[PDB]
DNA sequence: TAATAGATTAGAGCCGTCA
RNA sequence: UGACGGCUCUAAUCUAUUAG
């Protein structure tokens, strides 16, 4: 035991769903407690073909109904977005719009899809644009259904700059009992994922037509979490080009995106992965504003959450804007490291929540691993730690892991136990994916409803 | 009868917590986990850089050398002496001794050591080189063929070498359907947390055992049907064997280096164990 | 200006749907 | 494009380092 090294425990933080009670399981609690933001009544659009919408309706009034899992225990029944969520949802209702079946011959024909992928999104796009312009009936989400891959940035883009929320839905997630390979088997094999695919799509819809599932039931006032992420896109043939990303969550309400500028940085070749010091401190000062506004009060505390190694002069810069006690910490995750640890008696994989500090700055965090309360691992395989180390600044180390994981259950676009990665990183990386479409794309809604 | 009554949701709280969380939370007993990190017992207490001016070519390959080094500013990186280079190359024997410089290993290893010429984070790069490279110097001496990944350069034992373990019956070669599956390691080692070297777990697969599979998709694809099935105890086991396997004497593994000094590398992985757990010993098929 | 590497990164496919 | 993770496969780049 003298050589033997300790492993910390994490207690699991918990979230409280409507009514003010807390529990600890999201989807779980959530059909005995109800989201934390009632909303009355949604209502759809979709575009596409007349099957599309044929298909559409047929999982509508299908996920209604209560709708079980193969394996139960690990995803737990879904009895019905009207019952779980406390709403109401038809099919009768919902908005139709159609796309006429020659003008996907009209289009499609031509076997470039360069060429095609950005002009086919148009007529996505102006037709919906066309919709909801000047008619009375606002239409709350627009669900986009694609017949065939034959898109993500280019759609979502132009969407963008009109605050409008869509979910892009392929025809295989609704279809694929017809959907079949050379095999006969389907295509995505939704034989033991039905029952928890309703359990994600729900929460997402139910996202983005304002509600909001939960809230993290255990967080200190005064403190703020900034997620930033760095993506390289190739749409630009002009080597230097390197986008970077902000997130802010504000932790009691919706979140608020940043992107300060393009930012056309050195990138000798794609990139380089770091923040000029005009860059930094411009986005800080317009990042901190954001949540004294939104909160009335003066922030305390910032983390900085990031994938990468922040440089010095970016800390001076940021260290520069911050006013009086305001002091940021750099907690850059980091998921290539391994140190694959193993159970010695038994078969079951590290439990998750252990963490190993190696020092007073670096430390292994098991944000995946063995829950108990689903009896499973949701890491398939052994988990894979995430290495979290506090780049710059002074914090104590334990406390930052304890809000980690309290960060990692806040994904609303899929019902998971939890992340394997803080949501602060996770919605930032679909956060540069969407706004690196276009260059000029500015003036950007700070809503995380859409832009996912 | 006639449920009229205030809802107090709390008390739906207690009976989620005893009904269906029945003995099922995080705190309950102790455990031990065995990494996959594997402490340097001892290294070798010197490390050489050699002055071979106009002795070695500069169109030479240092990577063909018989022992593990590497050129740093016309000097030669490798814990061997400097007479241990005669068949590679002749014409070293005008090479006095005391003109290479000796760097001790503990302090180039615990950083206190940092001068001019050479600094400490590029000290510890150079014996992470060295102890990286110094593997696959060794795997040819241990009877195991290898495979280049994307980055590293995994290992494998080849079809019926063995009787399919190493101990126990610890299976480690196997088919499936038509097609062989070959359990495999990689090579890594760094100094930070400590003197330690990293493995991990590949599964190389073979057509019959030999002739290997050189479409990436057929081995990558391959590779995740054998996995979707392992335990844990499958993959502590497959690797805890082919590690035993590797490792000449049953105290630990000798890189050898030197002509006589070597790097031991302990077959026992670097232990952890934690104050509370889990308990489930729960299953029934799959 | 490309080689050798280690350290540190980002995409881009493919697979599994968890005891 | 319901998600997640865990894999391989590429791909920069930044550090000593020798030849330009
Ligand atoms: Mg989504």
């Amino acid at each position: 035991r003298g050589s033997m090294k300790e492993l910390i425990y994490i207690e699991e933080p918990s979230i409280l769903f409507a009514h003010g009670q807390k529990c600890t399981d999201p989807r779980d609690g959530l059909a005995l407690f109800g989201p934390l933001n009632q909303i009355y009544g949604i209502k759809s659009g979709v575009v596409g073909t007349q099957k599309g919408l044929q298909i559409f309706k047929s999982y509508l009034d299908k996920i209604q109904k209560p709708i079980y899992n193969h394996n139960n225990i690990t995803r737990p029944m879904f009895p019905g977005f009207e019952a779980v969520f406390g709403c109401k949802w038809e099919s009768q209702n919902i908005v139709f719009k159609e796309i006429t079946d020659e003008e996907i011959r009209r289009y499609l024909f031509n076997a470039s899809t360069h060429k095609r992928t950005y002009d086919l999104v148009t007529l996505f796009n102006d037709k919906i644009i066309t919709a909801n312009k000047n008619d009375e009936e606002r239409v709350d989400v627009w669900f986009v259904i694609v017949p065939e891959e034959i898109f993500h940035d280019q759609l979502k883009a132009r969407l963008l700059e009109h605050t409008i929320p869509t979910q892009i839905l392929r025809e295989s997630t609704l279809a694929w009992r017809d959907f079949k390979n050379t095999f006969g088997a389907p295509i995505r094999d939704f034989s033991k994922i039905e029952g928890h695919l309703a359990w994600t799509i729900s929460t997402a819809a139910y996202y983005k037509a304002g509600g909001k599932p939960w809230k993290l039931g255990d967080i200190r006032p005064g403190v703020c979490y900034l997620g930033l992420v760095y993506k390289k896109i190739e749409k630009s043939k002009n080597p230097q080009n390197a986008c970077c990303a902000a997130q802010m969550f504000l932790d009691n309400g919706d979140g608020t995106v940043f992107k300060g500028e393009v930012g056309p940085w050195y990138n000798p070749e794609k990139g380089e992965y770091h923040l000029k010091p005009k860059e930094a401190k411009a986005l800080l000062t317009q990042a901190l504003e954001s949540y004294k506004e939104q909160n009335k009060s003066y922030p305390k505390e910032v983390f900085i959450h990031a994938r990468t190694r922040f440089n010095d002069e970016e800390w001076n810069a940021f260290n520069e804007v911050t006013p009086k006690n305001t002091n940021l910490v750099g907690v850059t995750i980091t998921k290539s490291k391994p140190l694959k640890l193993y159970k010695t008696e038994g078969a079951f994989p590290i439990m998750r929540g252990n963490a190993y500090i190696v020092d007073e700055k670096k430390a292994f965090l098991w944000t995946l691993g063995f829950v108990p309360k689903l009896q499973s691992t949701l890491s398939m395989e052994v988990p894979n730690p995430i290495f979290i180390e506090i780049n710059k600044g002074e914090a104590e180390i334990q406390q930052v892991l304890k809000d980690i994981l309290a960060l990692t259950k806040l994904n609303y676009n899929a019902c998971i136990y939890a992340d394997g990665e803080p949501v602060t990183l996770r919605f930032a990386n679909k956060i540069g994916e969407i706004l690196t479409a276009s260059t000029e794309i500015k003036t950007p809604p700070l809503a995380f409803k859409y832009y996912i | 009868n006639v449920p009229k009554k205030p809802p107090d949701h709390s008390k739906s709280n207690l009976l989620y917590q005893q009904i269906f969380l029945h003995d099922k939370q995080a705190i309950e007993k102790e455990e031990t986990y065995d990494s996959n990190w594997f402490p340097i017992i001892s290294f070798p207490n010197e490390l050489r850089f050699h002055r071979y001016d106009w002795r070695l070519p500069k169109q030479f390959d240092v990577r063909t050398l018989a022992f593990p080094a590497i050129r740093y500013k016309e000097y030669l990186c490798t814990f061997a002496w400097e007479y241990d280079f005669i068949h590679q190359l002749p014409k070293t024997e005008t090479y006095n001794g005391q003109e290479s410089i000796r760097i001790s290993t503990s302090d180039i290893l615990s950083g206190r050591y940092d001068t001019d010429f050479i600094r400490n984070y590029e000290c510890q790069r150079l014996i992470v080189q060295l102890i990286n490279k110094a593997f696959e110097l060794r795997m040819k001496d241990k009877n195991v063929r290898e495979y280049q990944m994307s980055k590293t350069f995994a290992y494998w034992i080849e079809k019926g070498k063995l009787e399919k373990d190493k101990f126990e019956k610890i299976k480690l070669v196997g088919k499936q359907k038509n097609k062989y599956w070959h359990f495999g390691i990689s090579a890594a080692g760094k100094l930070y947390p400590s003197p330690v070297l990293m493995v991990s777990s590949h599964i190389i697969f073979t057509m019959d055992g030999i002739n290997l599979i050189k479409s990436k998709s057929i081995q990558h694809s391959s590779r995740r049907k054998q996995g979707k099935n392992w335990w844990n105890d499958k993959w502590r086991e497959k690797l805890l064997a082919f590690i035993r396997f590797l490792s000449d004497d049953q105290n630990a593994i000798y890189l050898n280096v030197g002509s006589e000094e070597k790097i031991l590398i302990s077959n026992k992985p670097l232990k952890f164990f934690g104050k509370m757990s889990y308990v489930t010993p729960s299953e029934v098929t799959l």
